[PDB]
């Protein structure tokens, strides 16, 4: 569940054109004087991913994630990942003979699996191997943007935060349907008594 | 599930922050369970909110809450925003001491916000760029 490699390309106004390496699991500092060329992969995965909460990603067509779609050298949407899972947590059944992994994905029409022609489905790959499930928030995405929302809050939503380990909202509503289904099958079988 | 969270929040507190922990103190007179405050202290003096702090004491908070909300469901990565500005760098260093002795098993990066800032950590990754992504028939008799 540890990356280990990240070369991509193709997107607009960075800067490509070298592999970063030695990922280490604690510290990997970012201190340069070009802000272009610093944490940018993470804004590639915001529009693979397609988090709607921050307006620099979401416009009125998605082919701005390419690099200038075409009209400045890159055409396809060229995204190329090797990831290899470190641990066994991470790997679900039927995929332990495959730690190392190597997704390319464009040629814009269709994704490849592994150098064949599919749907976007690809990239779901291209970023399972690192356990980085794209449903929750959570999974090493990040919590985001959230850091300049969060001040100012009063007691509820604190109290909803922290019950956010049970989801007692969650359980309340599933039992309230429960309720009501439960009412409606009590009258039936009143009806079939 | 109460009770874990308010002995984590001691905890959580004095570490990030030095000399500095809080409790989740119930608002007015209630219990956790229907209502909960923090009493935010600076340093040594002990205050009653956060309101007092810096805008980098106060992000320190904020992310001393994030990490707090995220160790439910841990994950080897972290992002921080580039929040050095009211903060100083030592402060940074420190908190970055603290994050390798305490969140062993984080990758921590930051997106550029004011460039040229952030090199606490011993990895960091360097200024390469060019157009694009990021780098470094008797019967009746007988009966009757």
């Amino acid at each position: 569940m540890k990356v280990e490699e990240l070369i991509i390309d193709g997107f607009k106004s960075y800067a490509t054109r070298t592999v970063i390496t030695d990922w280490d699991p604690q510290f990997n500092a970012i201190t340069g004087l070009n802000g272009s060329g610093k944490s940018n992969i993470l804004d590639a995965i915001c529009f693979v991913l397609g988090i709607a909460s921050m307006s620099t990603v979401r416009a009125s067509s998605l082919q701005d994630l390419i690099y200038k779609r075409g009209q400045a050298g890159v055409t396809k949407a060229s995204v190329t990942i090797v990831f290899d899972n470190t641990d066994k947590s991470n790997s679900p059944i039927g995929f332990t003979n495959s730690p190392q992994i190597s997704v390319t994905r464009q040629g814009t029409s269709k994704y490849l699996i592994n150098g064949h022609r599919a749907p976007q489905q690809s990239v779901l790959q291209l970023f399972q191997s690192v356990q980085l499930n794209i449903n929750n928030p959570n999974f090493l995405i990040m919590q985001g943007k959230i850091t300049k929302v969060l001040n100012m809050k009063p007691s509820e939503i604190l109290s909803l935060i922290e019950e956010a380990a049970g989801t007692k909202m969650f359980e309340d509503r599933r039992e309230k349907a429960e309720r009501t289904m439960s009412k409606k099958e009590t009258k039936l079988q009143e009806n079939r008594t | 599930t109460w009770e874990k969270v308010t002995l984590d929040f001691g905890n959580i507190f004095a570490d990030l922050l030095p000399n500095s922990f809080a409790k989740l103190v119930p608002c007015e007179g209630k219990d956790v369970t229907q209502g909960l405050e923090v009493k935010v202290k600076l340093g040594n003096i002990w205050k009653e909110s956060l309101i007092e702090l810096s805008g980098g004491q106060r992000s320190l908070i904020a992310l001393s809450l994030i990490m707090a909300l995220l160790q439910f469901r841990p994950a080897p990565m972290y992002i921080l925003d580039e929040v050095d500005a009211a903060l100083d760098l030592s402060h940074t260093q420190n908190i970055g001491h603290l994050i390798k002795t305490r969140f062993k098993g984080s990758q921590f990066i930051v997106v550029s916000l004011k460039e040229g800032m952030f090199a606490n950590a011993n990895r960091v990754f360097r200024t390469r760029f060019q157009d694009g992504t990021s780098v470094v028939x008797x019967x009746x008799x007988x009966x009757x």
